[PDB]
């Protein structure tokens, strides 16, 4: 019949095709679903477009060099400046949505390497100096991929985030990051990684601007290698699609 | 109950359980039977000790403070927060979202301070413990009307008998005790950052009801937390790096693991 | 006026006790529960998840991403050794910081099987064969492939399927083993040996890397909860 | 109105429990809930993958 | 001779306890009960009664009957603001002394809707229109009518019916909110704006007043009883 | 149980719930549904904490007094009346007519007074608490026949164990404990005016049974009131102005509420 | 002669109570009487006024 | 019972109350309704919030003097810069909607005057 390496995904007016992809990982076994009436707390009527809000937004691409430590993204912040999802989460007070994460990095048969794509929920990050806490301009980058660091950040007073890679910034062993939904893109076999994260939070709805639930992290465990003659610029692309998005509390534009 | 292995015999088939694909993000569950012949051993072992309730249900000392019968500090004040003791904080940090009731035991121990006052006649000290929820009045002084406790809960304890103990329900405006909060207080994104945003659990005061004697007496109180009916969500990786502050997760970068001689050494 | 009699053990504060206690706040309306994904009901649901193992913890390699990579290159000979470590999940420096190890360092006893998942992270044209081996105690560690061949071994062929599982079984004299070091309950030795070679075509790198994950089988158990010797505080953090 | 339940004993005896306080948050800790479901963390993929099959056909 | 064992928590004096106690006066014939009108069975029967709000608490106005009056006059323009205050019933100076506020200052948590009843107290010939608005947080307070129009607003027309009700709903992220100030559970802002104007005929006053009452909806709840920070005593009164 | 909101959809009808008439003296009950579209949210919240019984059933300290083992004051006398502690008095003043049973706990704490007497040998102090109803005899002296208590109720307590506690029924010649009395004692309209007319609840005395030692010892007793099976009638507005005297409601005029910057300021 | 009643627990277990003293004024405080009737203070008018009607026709 | 001069209108999260109003005029006898499937031409899926898009937007007020000739408004343009209706009609290509028009001008018993409010379709000028 058919093979399992080929997949097609349609959402809104966007489509994603992959010919060498592994099995999709669906969160913790829960597919994202709308808020039921036996769980809500806001007595106002919600708004649910489900077409403009839910679609594959393609972010900016980053280059994978031989000495790249990794990158992290905040799902609420990255899409805040892209399309009606940005306009809606900006004009409302409460928002709720799940996310589909697709990472695309393609290489020929003569390249080697391995990436870890992990969706960490509630990723609080430690500051470089014990007294200070990280600032809003250093922790989250709107439609921008904040890179990590190979060596420890200086302990001099600053609001810089601790970007050391072997601690993931949250002060853990980078090895134990597997506990979260994760995918491996080895340039030997996989060319793409798909993840489906439901809405994981301790409240029914929360403000997107002052709370970023999920933090996508890409970590190159095994570095990229090649011999002279192969293309050296191998990029990495990340496409995020919201799912089952709804809002409450229509308020005057706020940025 | 732990599962039991099933007996297997020599095989020669195309299908291979050992070979899989770890890029999918799936843990390949392989019984010892797949990679070698095994005999039928029944397992009567149980996973009873592991359960989250049995792991977290052990009394642990969060904080201890001191107060003096006569002197500058006559009353003790403590903002009720976790993350001051490494042993319990590390255990709680295992799960991002936790939801538990609590049992509190107060071990109050007095001691005599060295002085020169003669003719001392020690009398049974009485200790009053008071809890002020966020918003209530504060006893600016050891003797103040606030200590009437017309609504606040309090406990009186005379020295010599069993320690006090009370049970506390799940006090949270949300649906679970959040352990990690990646956000700010202001929607401006400037202001308190981290878990200290969701810490408004109140304050706990303690004082001596009666002056024991003429000679100075110092008393120290220790507070014990006992989680009950606990529920945990979203498992997280263990700490690794020692804690530094009690208001955030700021840390100093540390090596993945202790080193050894080479890649083929069998000894640390 | 019921005449009673107190027994030894009264008016004490036992740590691991389970009694009833009057509530300080009566008639409290608890906030209702909601469905939050990923509910944990037993710690052995975390031990059954694959955890990256830092096999190459040599010197400075522990302070970079090079601790999780095992080097493998095209050699001029055959039968040499790739790596090896003792079966000490709660003690050895190799398994101490793994999720399985972090869980085991809280409980004194442990029993069950182990699953080592090896992933080859080389190019698409590089092929090879490896011999994974587990040798129970009784003798020292194996020093040559003719000696580790007699243990429990699984030849692995690098191909389309890039993942192989080594199921270290439960071969012991006691129902449980100690997480701390004890010669009475020695574990064994896990050694990997080059089977034939790692051959690559022209214009392809001849030095590749292998990664390893550790996980517990369906029959894992732990007992006797104890404090962990990893976390420590000089004073109350504030 | 007493509750009789079984004791946790070895392998290969009933005990009595009565609730006295009327707050439902004062009951003893429920220690016997030996239920598990490792399907959420291990094998969480969307498409079922049988053990002895080429994971990527 | 029943052997017992005392548990931790014995011989203590807990404040919010509920036990039995021997009576000092046995066999007392209590005076029988009689029917007295207006029996209270729940404090939320008092919170559902309208309470006059002192919106104009500016300077000396709190020491006279001018604190409860909101001034409204015939203007030369349109779209100006009449009044505004944050949704802080247990904290803001506007709702602190209202019955609802007095009840809320005893309990740490609160949840439910709010009902603001506005009554126009002008002449019989003066007509007008007002725009009441409730804007949830996320941005600052609205500064012009084009900004508060986008919130939850109810146009009010002054007519025979001299009373209008603004039902501030429950739009929040948490099931409960704190009565004390906390930015994590900010309430919102309630602002009233001139819709068109206040037009009067000849020989009639052009400066009228408006009054406001606050009350709770059928879905109000409170929790975690605490002491009130309003009443204090230096010594035992005698 | 708290009521739940009902879902509603856009309407265009002549009948208008929002517009009413507040001159009638009627509270217009308007669901959020009337002024805006709402979704069906079930409410599982409860009004359990609010009930009058749970609001007033918390131990509160009415009065505390002191007595000395040897000295001018060897016994303590207190007319049993409320309105001496602001925290409880304010709570009780909420309802004009109240009717409750009572639970009394006496926290007695001793202390040594500074002196020069040497060779002190402290002994377990015993405290006797006696209640004299209105009309009975009065112990003009610490040692007197009145302390036999052939009919009056009394409690003896040795220092070192749990505090005393007793339950008292509803003692009133009327059908309810009146909190406010707008009238005089004499029908002449000249004489005691106010609530002090209806305060004839008796007196409470306390003494040391045995002299503890040679050195002077001072003991202080605190009295706690716990209302049980409470019924309340005719709700009243809350105090606002601080109390001045314990025999009436005399006060000093105070501002309606704290002020702010202007009429459009969002901050205190 | 014991009395078995329900405990106050969360939403979305029986407890036992026995009276020992024979004065009927020594019983524990009855905390579960969640009954209300706000018709006395709110909407106390003599003539019924439906919600969506001109209060003064 | 009740009188016909009183009316209340609720839409989205907005409400309009009038105590001296005449009978509402409903277009040409047709209440606005969504596009049926036997009439559409765009094969793409449409987006319908129906809460943020549908609500009472209040425009700017103008003064009525003794020498005022009249005013005109364009319904698509006026709301183009106000709320999510403006954001949506800006991010899309095809739009479809009906409109509810309310005009408020109040005066005492001693004033006099008369206004004509007319919705002209396709008003080329
Ligand atoms: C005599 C005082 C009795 C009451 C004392 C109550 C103090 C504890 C209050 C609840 C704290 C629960 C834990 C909050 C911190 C956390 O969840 O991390
Ligand atoms: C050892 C003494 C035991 C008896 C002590 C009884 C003292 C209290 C008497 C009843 C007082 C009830 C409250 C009256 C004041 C009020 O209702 O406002």
């Amino acid at each position: 019949g058919y093979s399992d390496r080929v997949r097609s995904i349609t959402l809104g007016n966007s489509t994603i095709t992959t010919q060498e992809c592994a099995n999709v990982v669906v969160g913790y076994g829960v597919w994202p679903d709308y808020l039921k009436d036996s769980e809500a707390t806001a007595e106002d009527q919600p708004t649910q477009p489900d077409v403009a809000t839910c679609r594959f937004y393609t972010l900016d691409s980053v280059q994978w060099q031989k000495t790249s430590p990794g990158w992290w993204w905040k799902l609420p912040d990255a899409l805040s400046n892209l399309g009606l999802f940005g306009q809606n989460m900006q004009y409302h007070y409460l928002g709720r949505t799940g996310y589909t994460i697709h990472v695309q990095c393609n290489a020929s048969k003569f390249h080697q390497g391995c990436l870890l794509v992990v969706c960490v929920p509630e990723a609080e990050m430690g500051c470089a100096t014990l007294d200070n806490t990280p600032s809003s301009a250093e922790l989250l980058g709107g439609d921008a991929a904040k890179e990590f660091a190979g060596e420890p950040i200086a302990s001099g007073s600053n609001k810089l985030v601790q970007r050391v890679v072997y601690n993931a910034g949250m002060g853990i062993g980078v090895g134990n990051l597997t506990i979260f939904p994760h995918q491996w893109i080895n340039l030997r076999t996989n060319n793409s990684a798909t993840i489906v994260m439901p809405y994981t939070n301790s409240v029914p709805m929360d403000n997107m601007f002052r709370h970023n639930n999920i933090t996508l992290m890409v970590i190159p465990f095994v570095p990229l290698d090649y011999c002279p003659g192969s293309t050296t610029y191998v990029p990495i692309t990340v496409t995020i699609a919201p799912m089952c998005a709804e809002y409450n509390g229509l308020r005057l534009a706020s940025h | 109950r732990v599962a039991d292995t099933v007996g297997t015999g020599p095989t020669n088939s195309e299908a291979i359980p050992a070979l899989t694909a770890a890029e999918t993000g799936h843990t390949s569950q392989v019984v010892p039977g797949d990679t070698m012949q095994t005999r039928h051993v029944k397992n009567y072992h149980s996973r009873s000790e592991s359960t989250v309730e049995n792991f977290l249900c052990r009394s642990a000392c969060v904080y201890f403070t001191e107060y003096k019968n006569s002197g500058s500090k006559r009353y003790a004040e403590w903002v009720v927060t976790t993350r001051q003791a490494a042993q319990l904080r590390r255990k709680l940090e295992f799960f991002t979202y936790i939801r538990f009731d609590l049992e509190l035991t107060f071990v109050i121990t007095s001691t005599q301070q060295p002085s020169t006052t003669q003719n001392q006649d020690a009398q049974i000290l009485t200790h009053q413990i008071m809890y002020v929820p966020p918003g209530g009045p504060v006893p600016d002084k050891v003797d103040s009307y606030v200590w009437q406790t017309s609504t606040n809960p309090s406990v009186f304890w005379t020295e010599g008998n069993a320690p006090p103990r009370m049970s506390i329900p799940f006090l949270s405006i949300g649906n679970a005790y959040s352990n990690f909060y990646d956000g700010w207080s202001e929607f401006s994104r400037n202001g308190v950052y981290g878990i200290n945003t969701l810490n408004n659990m109140g304050t706990l005061y303690a004082r001596h009801v009666n002056t024991g004697s003429t000679g100075p007496i110092k008393s120290t109180i220790r507070i014990y937390f006992k989680p009950k009916h606990v529920k945990a969500w979203i498992p997280r990786p263990p700490r690794l790096c020692q804690y530094e502050k009690a208001k955030n997760v700021n840390f100093q970068p540390s090596g993945v693991t202790t080193t050894r001689q080479s890649i083929t050494t069998m000894t640390n | 006026g019921l005449p009673t009699m107190n027994t030894p053990g009264s008016c004490q504060f036992l740590t691991s006790d389970d009694f009833q206690s009057p509530s300080a706040m009566p008639q409290y309306d608890v906030t209702p529960e909601m469905k939050i994904p990923g509910e944990v009901k037993n710690l052995m649901e975390i031990a059954e998840v694959d955890s990256v193992v830092p096999v190459q913890n040599v010197g400075e390699k522990v302070n970079s991403m090079e601790a999780y990579q095992i080097p493998v290159r095209s050699n001029e000979g055959s039968g040499t050794q790739v790596f090896g470590f003792p079966l000490q999940p709660g003690y050895s420096s190799v398994f101490s910081r793994t999720l399985l190890g972090e869980i085991l360092n809280y409980y004194t006893h442990w029993s069950g099987s182990i699953k080592l998942t090896f992933m080859f992270c080389g190019s698409a044209m590089a092929t090879g064969k490896f011999l994974l081996a587990y040798s129970p105690p009784g003798a020292g560690a194996p020093t040559k492939r003719v000696d580790a061949m007699l243990g429990t071994h699984v030849v692995w062929d690098v191909g389309l399927q890039s993942s192989c599982v080594l199921c270290i079984p439960w071969i012991s004299q006691t129902h449980y083993r100690y997480v701390a070091s004890d010669e009475y309950t020695a574990g064994g030795f896990i050694t990997c040996w080059y089977q034939t070679n790692i051959v690559v075509p022209a214009d392809a790198q001849s030095s590749c890397y292998i990664m390893c994950f550790v996980s517990a089988c369906n029959d894992f158990s732990v007992r006797l909860l104890k404090d962990t010797p990893f976390i420590s505080q000089n004073s109350f953090f504030q | 109105g007493a509750q009789v339940s079984t004791q946790k004993t070895g392998a290969h005896i009933h005990y009595t429990n009565i609730n006295y306080y009327k707050d439902a948050a004062s009951n003893s800790a429920t220690r016997q809930d030996f239920a598990q479901d490792p399907g959420k963390f291990t094998e969480p993929v969307k498409d079922i993958m049988i053990k002895s099959l080429p994971a990527l056909n």
